[PDB]
């Protein structure tokens, strides 16, 4: 029995199983997770000049719906949209609704510019309705004007308005067209004659004839006001020749800068910081991968079809 | 395993050892002891730290929304999006599984290699004064007190001090 | 002392730092780059039959804008488009413009086939304009004809013209619709009647009505000539039914073969060869990756978000 | 490293050795010399040449322009292209990093292995006529002239020619 | 090779050996034998099986058509799909080429290592009763019959039985 | 003099070349393919409730073209279109044709719901034609009705039918407009009165005015249009004659795999991956048959072969 020295290595009782190139049940001493499964149910907004719209819908704040009074202008780096958001108090739909919505959510602020659209004595520029309630009473969209005749019954005059883009950047201009759903309502507001609404810039052109038919009643209104939009470039005009029916703009919007567009139901939290978001909330994690959702925004871990992927942090566990 | 030490000629690990990853166990006239090896334990942990620094990491790319949560998307482009997102997800799932598998394979063998390197370093020190057990041990053919043992563990054991004595014990 | 033999490896004084799986500052004896950082600010066109369109927009070749008189026909394997290139002298736009542009920039040549269209006494088919100047005088799109009534005020006759594709490959037929600036101009040119323009083939059906209304002057012109296009297959006929408003084709196009389309401001250099191009120029690297631009065309290295990735081509450097 | 020679029991590299990657230094009565091993050097070089032939390459895939440089792309489809390109670039950036990091790790350890294979080839060639110094050298226990040292390098060393003398000196 | 045995210190393989991947060939007074080593053969096969199980596999992701076979698509969106599909095909082509090349490298070296781990296991068994041939063989310095040879293969060889005889034969 | 024991490894006479990270021509003892090159030219429909449409185009399924009669309703987990498949017995096209076709191939079955549309005594809704031949005789689209006047000269009555959506799911409704080339043809059919058609509903609403080469020996055309009727919504068609009317409307149930191929059927073989040329029933991870596939598939690669090593370096004697 000579003197002996033995080389050896450590081990553990609670060894973890990992996958290797050759072995699917390889036991190592320690390991750590690479796919994140936990998610906070709260929009982490520390170090972020954010804007929670809440009731308001992104399109809404260009036209000026009652719900978007707080959000008509302002600058931000993040913009949060909620479910079932009110874009239209008076019923109707925007053509290229989705393109408009994306461009607003992509922006980092809104500035309003006045059109300077004056109207004659025979026109009633301050027309209102019971659908869009502001301060508990009849009203209309803030950034538009419902143009009807002053005397009930008479014809609407052939007037023409024109906005000049004096700014060095592009402006977004919007306008509605009243589809009245009644020949009685069409005549006593606008006139008996056939109405024609023409729009035209250097880059855009279109003609609009108000169709009339009994549409289903929503918000207590059978008629419709369908909106259309375009971008007026720097140094360009845009004309609005109309013989009644038009809802012209009093103000035009300028989407300024860049910002993150988040769609989620979860609430704000201004104590926590994060850079990855999704419908269910925030993903504040150091890990490279995740299995919460494929639809995320900002600086995110990559989505993988894996519950777990264990990365070995130690040698083979060989117990006695 | 690749280097043949861990889960190899060393038949098992030592659960008793908690101040190191690799180390020594001796037996001489004075009795049984045990000590960690710092240099080899750190080489392994440092290499593993580097992996964690490189992998525990996300890209800095700002991805924006191309699918709406609260509304319908156009049908043709949504199919192009769905096809694309699914394809990207198959890539990342595959890249993640390959990465982790490859690193685990490398981690295990790297650790096995540090065990061997420590064994080979001790073997070469003891020179002609000891003989390999086959189970990761060295039978030393002279009186090796706790200072001699410490001198093996600390890479200061001089073979020529005990050579004449040990060569006679071996030949016998 | 006994005779000794010592095994060893080389080293160098100043080594090179690379990244491994486990170490970000690993010194090795030699390394080489895998990400190309440098670009030639030139379009390397050696061994390529190329066409620099210059001031000509690729669509302008098809309709024959004055700018594209040297580019009405041709063949090439590479086609080079430039900034602020001119498609439209008289103002307007093409429907599916970017689809058409991309289709032209994908071709390897244009041929022209006469359509042979003829018109009555009452139609004036040589109506030029000040917006499109050619040889110091008023002119028009070389491959189209402006059809207008010869007697001012008179109704344009319900005319019918048909092109059969006699060739064995598909032909690209283009036509314009004029959109007048007022009810005065519309009546002067095409008369007081309701205008309709129908274009029909086996594979194509569409109706067009000239929208009329006030809008800004582009190139001193309030009116717009918008363009349309389709493919007419071998043997198939395409018929134009029109009573004023049609800008009728006098020629149709055939897109021949395949070519690489480049959009760049960089000048041509016929001394260097390349298979990769971007806005800023050519990329002649043999390297696998590249950090110049994500927008590239041809056989390119893959864009990566990295300054440098050094590939070890030598052992660890352990200096004396 | 993995194989324990380079940055291991070989203390350092030789800046003087400039006609090879791996080689020999010897000392004897006649003086000092140096020489490079051709076969082991080219083995390491050829493997690195092989890496470069595979990695220094682009795909022969023609790609066309889907984004216009000089005109406004449709907003919805342009977001899809922006999202897609950024996803592809993250994959290729990640892949490039993983490619080089892994290859760099393999190259280093490959070169280490060729140092060890040369050392082991010399050890087995010398047999019982030498003893491992522990720093990559072999203390040869007989008169080994330049021609004897040349036969160790050229793999024609006959151990039985010097065995009688060498065993007597080793045991003493 | 990384571990220096297969296509290394062992000249070549044995087309004769069909009952396993690794094994032994001996010569003694009474004649000649051959036998496979099960443990090292199975360790190699098992490791290659795990690769095949991981690699020979496809994703369970449902992919619907985005390109009509019998009709035209819009030329812009068609080009966006063509760009995306070619980009994804370049990724998978590259990923496949890398995967296979990397695994082939790993398999070759893994198999090399198992040969070396078997060899080192025998070296330690025989201890001072044998010496390394250089060509993957052990010149045993005592009478070793077929039961002795079987004990070396089955790992029941006790060196002390033959130590007194062997050291004398080694020394003179 | 001394005994010998020798360690070694197996070899084979016929090795296989593979590519490694360092070596392009590396010979090993055994290898296996990872890229599938072989393609079965047969649609593998084992375990699949499938509908081979054959001569029928998916649009034509919804309007009832003579070639589609056997496919007007069903349930399936797979749908197979063919080349040159007939959609229209009387010439024309759908308003948003290729958008509709892909919606049908995305679905896993069709069930038709009767609209229950009655018309007056003067009008005659059974307008047959020599173009759409059925049962060896003059006929029309099965799911639509050709509305002409019973008096060959008399003017068409301004009729309006309505359809409320009873079911909880969305109902797909299709209609159109008949135009002859000349005016003289139009006047005898539906009266001299310059009539028009307008369909109105919850979301959808548009007016259409009856405005080339001839197809299937017919002078006039039938231009089709479509929209999804919402659940609990009323589609009312307002017309003054000369507009074909839906007798039934379609309902798409669930989803299924829309295959497009020229290759014939085989219910002995099974598969999860399909392409124009046929089926891909391979266990291998990659594939070089087509970039266009559907289902759960091996990934397309620009590679004829990729050989994965399944054994050691081959070192012969
Ligand atoms: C998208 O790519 C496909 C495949 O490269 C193109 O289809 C080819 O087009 C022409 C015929 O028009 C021929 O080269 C081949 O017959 C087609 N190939 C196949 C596989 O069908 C297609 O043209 C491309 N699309 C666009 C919009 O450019
Ligand atoms: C895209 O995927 C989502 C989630 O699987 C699905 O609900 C949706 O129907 C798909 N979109 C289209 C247009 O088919
Ligand atoms: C897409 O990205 C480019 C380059 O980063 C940017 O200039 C452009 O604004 C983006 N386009 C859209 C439509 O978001
Ligand atoms: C290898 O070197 C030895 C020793 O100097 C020499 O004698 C021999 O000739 C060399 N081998 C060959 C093949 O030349
Ligand atoms: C190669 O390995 C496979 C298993 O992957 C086996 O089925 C096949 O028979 C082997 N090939 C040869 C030629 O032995
Ligand atoms: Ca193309």
């Amino acid at each position: 029995d000579p003197d002996k020295i033995c080389l050896g290595h450590h081990a553990v009782a609670n060894g973890t199983i990992v996958k290797t190139l050759t072995n699917e049940q390889e036991e190592v001493t320690n390991a750590t997770e690479t796919v994140e499964s936990t998610s906070l149910n709260r929009l982490c907004m520390k170090g972020r000049n954010h804007k929670d719209l809440g009731n308001c819908h992104p399109i809404g704040m260009l036209i000026g719906t009652p719900a978007c009074d707080l959000h008509l202008t302002g600058t931000w780096d993040t913009l949060i949209e909620r479910k079932n958001a009110i874009a239209y108090c008076y019923p109707g739909a925007t053509v290229n609704e989705e393109a408009l919505r994306q461009k607003i959510m992509e922006s980092g602020g809104i500035s309003k510019i006045n059109t300077g659209f004056t109207y004659g004595s025979s026109i009633n520029s301050a027309g209102t309705t019971k659908a869009c309630m502001r301060n508990g009473g009849n009203s209309f969209y803030a950034e538009l004007k419902w143009l009807v005749s002053k005397n009930k019954g008479q014809n609407f005059p052939q007037t023409t308005n024109t906005y000049r883009n004096a700014d060095t950047a592009e402006h977004l201009i919007m306008w509605g067209i009243h589809h009245p759903s009644s020949t009685q309502e069409k005549n006593d507001l606008y006139g008996t004659q056939s109405l024609s609404i023409s729009v035209g810039s250097s880059t855009y052109k279109n003609n609009f004839v108000p169709v009339v038919g009994a549409r289903p009643q929503v918000n207590g209104q059978s008629g419709r006001i369908d909106f259309h939009w375009t971008l007026v470039q720097p140094g360009d005009k845009i004309t609005f020749s109309h013989n009644g029916g038009l809802i012209a703009p009093s103000r035009v919007s300028k989407l300024i800068g860049r910002g993150l567009g988040i769609q989620s139901e979860a609430p704000i939290d201004n104590s926590c910081e994060s850079k990855c978001f999704w419908r269910g909330g925030s993903i504040n994690t150091r890990l490279p991968f995740q299995n919460l959702s494929p639809r995320t925004v900002g600086q995110c871990p990559k989505y993988v079809n894996k519950k777990s992927l264990m990365l070995a942090t130690g040698m083979r566990n060989v117990p006695e | 395993g690749l280097f043949g030490a861990i889960a190899g000629f060393i038949e098992n690990g030592w659960e008793g050892m908690v101040d190191g990853w690799y180390g020594f166990r001796h037996q001489n006239a004075q009795g049984t002891g045990q000590a960690a090896d710092y240099k080899s334990t750190q080489a392994a942990i440092d290499q593993i730290t580097g992996k964690l620094n490189r992998i525990i990491k996300k890209t800095n790319t700002e991805f924006e929304s191309i699918e709406s949560e609260f509304s319908e998307i156009d049908h043709q482009i949504g199919n192009v999006i769905n096809w694309t997102k699914d394809s990207i997800t198959d890539i990342w799932t595959y890249q993640a599984e390959l990465l982790v598998a490859m690193e685990n394979q490398h981690t295990i063998d790297m650790a096995d290699s540090e065990m061997l390197n420590l064994y080979e370093r001790v073997r070469k020190q003891l020179r002609q004064n000891a003989e390999e057990d086959g189970k990761g041990c060295f039978e030393i053919y002279h009186a090796c007190d706790d200072s001699c043992m410490e001198s093996i563990r600390n890479n200061t054991y001089d073979h020529s001090q005990y050579r004449e004595e040990a060569l006679l014990n071996r030949l016998n």
